[PDB]
């Protein structure tokens, strides 16, 4: 998960 | 204990069918009512296969159904009468693929009341009025009209009420454009309830009454009323107006009668009986269903009798009136609930049980020298016409629709040593009954299988010309060489294709119109149409690792993470791009999206690295090979494929990834921008998964192969993922040819095979094994894995009684009259197959029964035991009596001379058999007589519990008979089922619900210590734990009864509470399923799933009841349900909370059938609902799909 | 006034598994059926009609059963006018809940179809 | 030389 | 049949010579100040069609328009 | 045959007796063209007047409204086809505000300076399948469209003092702007004119 609020990223990671 | 309900397999039995132009076009559809579900079926004229277009669950009991046209109207409306106390009018919307409620008019209270209308529904043949009536004293007419904007308008109801009056059938009469008439089969019980002698019941008679809707005065008047000679059971509208006379055909027992109001005399024709029939002579004959075929030329009726015989009925008109009825044997088909002559010369028979059939009408019955009965043919006093049945002549079977109705018994077990359990179900009535084995997955049929010299790496299929419909070549690759084949009628290796056979090929396809590409580690070889060959040798030491090929663009990856791609320029010759792209890590696998039809080439290239990240690369000339979007991953990837699914517009673009772990990742990919969005992982198999693109239904499905193959496709514009029920495959690809238009070429190790998936969109594939009578129960022998099945029928002959009866008849043919014995010879010789000509019916109290030992894999009968003529099997057990040792015994409880109305029995027996030869054979041991029918047998700690009537007994095995110990005599009514855990016994009374009894050894007694506070008509039970019992009723609802924590079973044998036990059990769940459940079983369905409670209904449905594991889930699903009850109410005017609380208030269950209709709402409504759950509609669909995924299919 | 509270509280918790409280309160509401004052008598009937939709027709029939044929007309007509309210509101659900009456000498009273065993 | 024929077919006119 | 009228309209007013009926058949035609129809007999339109189909080559409908689904609530 | 993107041209003409009736017919014809642009293709209407073009798009939107969006939601997904990007540009110095939410977009000299480039950026990235622009759009900075269709085949000539048929060079330029070679293998174009001039426009776009 993320760093800011531990949101489910689901791998999705974008420019 | 909060449970969630899901439906795996919807109901398949058919109650009503109407045929019409529902879509609004030339094509004809059928609208079937499956009791609780409304479906739209469109049968293909050329292909002949029936397709299901729509299936919507209405949450009610559909009690009547009709099709309705306005005057000069193309589209037909569906008028539904239900138990909701309202009448709805629905229109099918083809652009949206949903039924649309047009009108909903409320007249009464809900439920299946006796006086609230809803049972009978009749429409005016021109389309000006509709009439809905209850069983007695309440009718209502609605006037239908069209406004100037061509919208349907409805009026206030006009009522026709007549007290004390029963209605058997109501049909609308075809008067041309006069005032609408409705005909009725009324009866008045008023006089009969005031005659103590009972004569007035005997000689009151049924009348036909005609109601006229006077459109001028806006009121309904009961015009004509005429007594009938015998009681009819339904009516047929004779087409009238300009076409044919306007009257009614009344079907009654042994007769068909034409009547009309006016000067026309009534015309009666006896129904032909079968010649030399084995039935009981006292039984009459009725018609069960009819259908009318109206051409513009002429018209006839097709009416089916109880035995399955379809007759043509044709009316002969002498000017204004009709003079005789003509009646001609058409064919024999299974007994139907509805028949629908479609306009394109098909007949759709919906069988009342079992599979449904779609026939094509070859010939109307007008030739072939077949006698034709008539009402004018003068006939002597007693005796009637006879005909001779025969195989099919007029009809050819074109399609068959599998129905599980009625699931009489079920057992979820693993008897075939593959890891997933299968469902073994017993269903069907009489001869057409069968044991079916249901598995989860698509049926896979193989066309050809052939050996291969060595283990093959990969297989491709190549088309000669892009225009060609069928494929030309098959390419197989081995470790050292490539072998190339040319398909046809015969597939044989061909050496002149121009492909290289020296080095293992990595891909083969057809760039351009006719150019051909072979890419292998040495280099890339390009074959023109005129067969000149071009070579592109790899530069340097490095060699090709992986390649992705499009119809016009080729990408290869050299060792070290170098990417090269070639583009097909209009010269037709692959031109290398000027600059190669370095990449950080070496690439495992990559894929290139299929080129869009109009566009020149595909923008996005997905490359998968060894760093567990997949990076999208851009191929536009503005930015060739520049990164766009990267996602990280849990494990390194095996194969990617980019596909377009869901297109009819254009389908939305998906990236499918496979991993070492075995999980398949289906991820949104934005077409214009290339930003992956949501990835819903699924775990399939145990080995690395490999993805190959295939073509199904002219659509671009994906096949992912792991330990078991898994095919992801879109059906009815809805995604599916179901595993092929077939062994593991190394590699696969698409295939098309004359023998099979859409198939898969798959190489498993050391073999090649061609596969066709005949049926898609299904949840279970089945195989069926025929039985003789209706299966009541079965048991599994633990060691052998065989099945011991008992079958029984009322009204039936066993084999031997049939043979004696037939011999008696053949004696009688001689006693009638020298040539006759020749006929009797033929009568003894010919055998009509009983599954297609019916079974002869014997009478009240006549019972045929059979024990059968059966292999579940193969389907063969290992042994068969036939019982005496009025002995009926009702229970079965297989058990080891501990005193005698390790020796299996089969106990079969049998009733002797059982009458049902009114109930009486002469006695019972329990038959003991031994199981010898590892379960092949039954050896009769003894027969022990009990004084009431033994309805439940249960093995119980080395002995057996037998409930005979209301008495619960323990039996032990003795050498001359079974031996009785400690019988209990306080159960209230008949015992219908017995379950055990430990020393606790749970007895299901027929109407007194569950009783908990404890067996204490050192007193030798059975003591009732607890029970229930409700009357319950229990059909089945299953123990959830040591304290909980799940049960089901005849009325269609499941309960879960727990025992309170304080209770002790240390009770020693006066007081009692409420005329019962002193301790009471708490009901902790109620739920009205809607259809009678006969089988509950607590099991795990998928490997690595959790447990669930599986139930199978009589109608053919299968559902699960799954428990919530957290409160956060439980609150989410409860809120989704409460939103959808108001936003998306049931389609037939019923309330959902009221429906699920039909007999007892709903407790602790969330209906998931309602919740999964989230995805069928409109997008503004989905967005509006999902606001208050604080989630986006993809997240709501994902949570609805996660619970189904981790319990079920 | 307490019966009015029971009527309104009964219909709110319909469908939510609060039937043990409501059945407990039925044990207190029910002896007030022999009151004769009309205001109190219609508040009690409203409470029972609310309870029918929350704890079900089966419980309400189980309460009435013993007094429908009681010797006194007083107990009988009050009991019969509770029965009619259950019958009107839930006529269809009561099919599963009626007791078993045995056959007498000339009339048959067993519903034999439900007694069928598959 | 491997050569084989389709045992089953799937077509409808 | 060539003389049939749907005053009336031929497919004209009545002469002084002679309500459900709307179709007529007439012997002779004459004028004084107007069109006059002489020696006539009532005749249904449908009956004429059955006899002379080529030459000729009542409905009960509800009066009130009802309500649509939008007007109902 | 040497046009890089092959051209399939369909010509529609009105034989209506009255001009008033003909104008109504022309609007109906545009709607039919819009339905074809239902799929992932780019539509573009070149009107006779710049002012007319601005009104043209609004009329098309109104037609779509009643026609149950017969051609609406062209993108496969809600967030697909840069829907978010369109949403991001909420305010423009032009009328673009209301227009940005809608699928169709109109670009003309009249509006602005920079927001023309800001609209061109929006069309290239597939912001808008259908756009309406003056001939100066074909003669100016170069962008093509999957299918183009001039409406009414008429132009105003201040030199002639009256309305005159569009010049061959103007047509040659604006119809030569249909179908990007890289974007699509083939393109189409639709010339809606007066039937009397229908012969003429054939003698041009094929060499007669």
């Amino acid at each position: 998960r993320c760093y800011v609020c531990d949101q489910q990223t689901n791998g999705v990671f974008n420019p | 204990m909060f449970l969630y309900n899901l439906t795996l397999q919807r109901a398949t039995g058919i109650s009503f069918a109407i045929h019409g132009n529902f879509s609004g076009t030339k094509q004809q559809e059928i609208v079937v009512s499956r009791g609780k579900i409304l479906e739209l079926l469109r049968p293909d004229p050329n292909t002949g296969k029936v397709h299901t277009l729509l299936t919507v669950e209405v949450f009610g009991v559909i009690r009547s159904l009709m099709a309705f046209r306005l005057t000069g109207g193309t589209k037909d409306y569906i008028v539904v009468g239900s138990d909701s106390g309202r009448i709805v009018i629905l229109e099918y919307q083809p652009s949206k693929n949903m039924f649309e409620k047009i009108h909903q008019e409320t007249f009464g209270k809900s439920g299946c009341r006796r006086i609230v209308p809803g049972q009978f529904l009749a429409v005016d043949p021109k389309g000006r009025a509709v009439m809905i009536s209850a069983i007695e004293k309440q009718k209502l007419v609605y006037i239908l009209n069209r406004d100037a904007a061509a919208r349907l308008t409805i009026s206030s109801p006009l009522e026709a009420h007549k007290a004390n009056t029963l209605v058997y059938h109501v049909v609308g009469v075809d008067v041309g454009f006069e005032n609408p008439m409705f005909a009725c089969l009324e009866m008045d019980y008023e006089e009969a309830d005031n005659d103590p002698t009972g004569e007035a019941a005997a000689n009151t008679q049924q009348t036909l009454t005609f109601y006229e809707l006077d459109l001028g005065l806006n009121h309904v008047v009961r015009k004509y009323s005429e007594p009938l000679e015998e009681h009819g059971n339904f009516l047929i509208t004779v087409p009238g107006g300009s076409d044919g006379p306007s009257g009614v055909l009344i079907c009654s027992e042994n007769y068909i009668t034409y009547k009309n109001f006016g000067d026309q005399p009534d015309i009666r024709c006896p129904i032909p009986r079968r010649r030399n029939d084995l039935d009981d002579p006292e039984r009459g004959m009725i018609f069960v269903c009819s259908a009318t075929h109206k051409t513009k030329s002429m018209f006839f009726f097709l009416a089916q009798t109880e035995q399955g015989d379809i007759f043509k009925i044709t009316l002969e008109t002498d000017e204004d009136m009709v003079t005789e009825i003509r009646l001609k044997y058409f064919d024999t088909v299974p007994v139907a609930a509805a028949m629908c002559v479609l306009k394109t010369g098909f007949l759709f028979v919906a069988s009342e049980f079992g599979n449904h059939y779609l026939y094509q009408i070859a010939h109307l019955g007008d030739d072939d020298e077949e006698p034709e009965f008539s009402s004018a043919m003068p006939l002597e006093e007693g005796d009637t016409f006879f005909f001779q049945p025969r195989p099919l002549k007029n009809l050819v079977l074109v399609d068959e629709l599998d129905s599980l109705s009625p699931i009489l018994f079920c057992q979820i077990a693993d008897l075939a040593n593959e890891d997933t359990p299968q469902l073994y179900v017993a269903c069907g009535r009489g001869p057409r009954s069968s044991l079916r084995v249901l598995r989860h997955g698509l049926e896979v049929s193989e066309m050809a299988v052939s050996e291969l010299p060595g283990n093959p790496n990969a297989v491709w299929t190549v088309r000669r010309h892009i225009e060609d419909e069928f494929d030309a070549y098959i390419i197989v690759s081995f470790v050292n060489a490539t072998l190339v084949l040319s398909i046809g009628e015969t597939v044989e290796e061909v050496t002149d294709s121009g492909f290289l056979g020296t080095t293992p090929t990595l891909s083969c396809s057809l760039l351009g119109d006719d150019a051909l590409v072979q890419v292998y580690p040495d280099g890339i070889r390009h074959i023109r149409a005129d067969k000149r060959v071009n070579e592109w040798k790899t530069p340097g030491k490095k060699t090709i690792v992986k390649c992705a090929v499009n119809q016009r663009q080729v990408v290869i990856a050299l060792t070290g993470g170098e990417l090269v791609y070639f583009e097909m320029d209009p010269s037709g010759q692959l031109n290398e791009y000027t600059e190669r792209k370095e990449m950080s890590a070496d690439v495992v696998c990559m894929s290139l999206a299929n080129v869009p039809p109009g566009e020149q080439r595909s923008r996005f290239l997905a490359v998968g690295l060894v760093d567990n990240t997949v990076r999208i690369i851009s191929l536009d000339p503005s930015d060739c090979l520049q990164p766009l979007s990267m996602q990280a991953l849990p494990a390194q990837p095996e194969s990617l494929c980019i596909v377009e699914m869901g297109g009819t517009s254009i389908g939305f673009l998906y990236l499918n990834i496979g991993l070492q772990n075995g999980v398949l990742l289906r991820t949104v990919l934005d077409p214009v921008t290339g930003d992956l969005s949501d990835t819903r992982t699924r775990y399939l198999g145990s080995r690395p998964v490999k993805l190959f693109r295939v073509r199904m239904q002219g659509q671009e499905a994906v096949l992912a192969m792991s330990s078991r193959s898994w095919l992801s496709y879109s059906y009815q514009s809805r995604f599916h993922l179901t595993p092929l029920s077939y062994e593991t495959l190394e590699f696969a690809s698409g295939f098309a040819s004359e023998q099979c238009p859409e198939g898969i070429v798959a190489i498993s190790t050391n073999t090649l095979r061609i596969l066709a998936l005949e049926k898609l969109g299904a949840v279970f594939n089945q195989v069926a094994f025929p039985l003789q009578y209706t299966p009541r129960k079965f048991v599994i022998h633990p060691e052998s894995n065989n099945l011991i099945i008992i079958e029984t029928d009322h009204n039936a002959y066993t084999e031997a009684t049939k043979a004696q009866r037939k011999q008696q008849m053949a004696e009688e043919m001689v006693e009638a009259a020298e040539l006759a014995a020749e006929m009797a010879a033929a009568f003894l010789n010919e055998n009509l197959p009983e599954s297609i000509f019916g079974a002869p019916k014997a009478g009240n109290g006549q019972w045929a029964s059979v024990i059968r030992v059966m292999n579940p894999i193969q389907g063969n009968t290992l042994d068969l035991v036939q019982l005496e003529q009025n002995e009926a099997a009702f229970s079965v057990a297989v058990c080891r009596f501990s005193n005698t040792g390790e020796d299996w015994y089969v106990l079969v409880g049998v009733a002797k001379d059982l009458i049902l109305n009114p109930r009486s029995v002469a006695g019972g027996f329990v038959y003991t058999y031994k199981l010898v030869n590892n379960g092949e054979k039954l050896e009769f041991l003894h027969k022990t007589p009990v004084e009431e029918v033994p309805a439940a047998i249960a093995p119980f700690q080395g002995r057996v519990l037998i409930g005979v009537g209301k008495l619960l007994r323990v039996y032990d095995l003795g050498k001359k008979k079974l031996l009785r110990k400690c019988e209990n005599k306080h159960i209230a009514n008949y015992i219908s089922g017995i379950q055990t855990i430990g020393h606790r016994v749970i007895v299901s009374d027929v109407q007194e619900s569950f009783i908990w009894v404890r067996y204490k050894r050192n007193e030798n007694q059975l003591i009732i210590f607890a029970d229930d506070t409700y009357p319950r008509w229990v059909t089945t039970a299953s123990l959830l734990d040591y304290d909980t019992v799940a049960g089901a009723d005849k009325f269609g609802n499941i309960c879960v009864v727990r025992l309170p924590p304080n209770t002790n079973d240390e009770v020693d044998e006066d007081r009692g509470l409420l005329n019962g036990a002193s301790q009471k059990a708490e009901v902790i769940m109620n739920y009205h399923v809607g259809e009678t459940v006969l089988s509950l079983q607590k099991t795990t369905l998928i490997p690595g799933g959790s447990e669930s409670l599986v139930y199978t209904t009589l109608s053919g449905g299968i559902g699960i009841l799954v428990p919530f594991t957290s409160h956060e889930d439980h609150d989410f699903f409860q809120h989704v349900e409460m939103h959808l009850r108001s936003e998306h109410p049931p389609l037939c005017g019923r309330d959902h909370l009221s429906f699920r609380s039909y007999y007892f208030p709903v407790k602790n269950v969330i209906d998931g059938d309602l919740c999964e209709q989230f995805n069928s709402m409109e997008p503004n409504k989905q967005k509006n609902v999902s606001e208050e759950l604080d989630r986006t509609p993809p997240e709501v669909s994902k949570k609805l799909e996660d619970i189904r995924t981790r319990y079920a299919f | 006034t307490a019966s009015a509270v029971v009527q309104h509280m009964s219909l709110g918790v319909y469908g939510f598994g609060c039937e043990d409280s409501l059945n407990h309160l039925l044990n207190y509401v029910w002896p007030n059926v022999f009151e004769t004052s009309p205001h109190v008598i219609q508040a009690v009937m409203g409470a029972l009609e609310g309870l029918r939709v929350a704890i079900g027709p089966c419980r309400m029939l189980q309460y009435c059963l013993q007094g429908l044929f009681h010797p006194a007309r007083k107990v009988r007509d009050v009991y019969w006018k509770i029965y009619n309210s259950i019958y009107i509101g839930s006529q269809d659900a009561l099919i599963a809940h009626y007791p078993r009456i045995y056959n007498d000498d000339k009339n048959t009273y067993i519903r034999y179809e439900l007694d069928y065993i598959l | 030389p491997i050569s084989f024929g389709f045992t089953r077919t799937s077509a409808r006119r | 049949f060539y003389h049939t009228a749907r005053g009336y309209r031929t497919v004209v007013f009545i002469h002084p010579n002679s309500q459900q009926p709307r179709w007529l058949l007439y012997h002779e035609l004459v004028l004084t100040t107007k069109e006059f129809m002489r020696q006539v007999l009532e005749i249904e339109s449908s009956w004429l069609l059955e006899v002379a189909p080529h030459y000729y080559k009542a409905k009960k409908m509800p009066k009130k328009i009802g309500k649509t689904r939008e007007e109902l609530g | 045959s040497f046009r890089p993107v092959p051209l399939e041209q369909t010509y529609v003409g009105i034989t209506e007796k009255k001009a008033i009736k003909r104008f109504q017919i022309m609007n109906e014809i545009v709607y039919e063209k819009i339905m074809e642009h239902a799929g992932k293709n780019q539509v573009l209407v070149f009107v006779h007047s710049r002012k007319e073009t601005g009104k043209t798009a609004r009329a098309i939107r109104d037609m779509c409204l009643e026609k149950d969006t017969l051609g609406l939601f062209l993108r496969e997904g809600s967030a697909s086809t840069e829907v978010l990007r369109t949403e991001a540009e909420q305010c423009k110095n032009l009328e673009l505000k209301d227009l940005l939410p809608y699928g169709f977009a109109i670009h003309h000299a009249g509006m602005t300076r920079v927001d023309r480039t800001l609209v061109e950026d929006l069309f290239a990235d597939k912001h808008i399948q259908v756009l309406v622009s003056t001939a100066t759009l074909a003669w100016g900075v170069n962008l093509p469209a999957h299918t183009v269709i001039i409406k009414g085949t008429q132009v105003y000539s201040p030199e002639k003092g009256r309305w005159t048929e569009l010049g061959a060079l103007d047509i040659l330029q604006m119809l030569g702007r249909a179908g990007r070679p890289q974007y699509d293998t083939k393109g189409e174009g639709i010339l809606i004119t007066s039937h009397g001039e229908l012969q003429y426009y054939l003698s041009l776009l094929n060499q007669q």
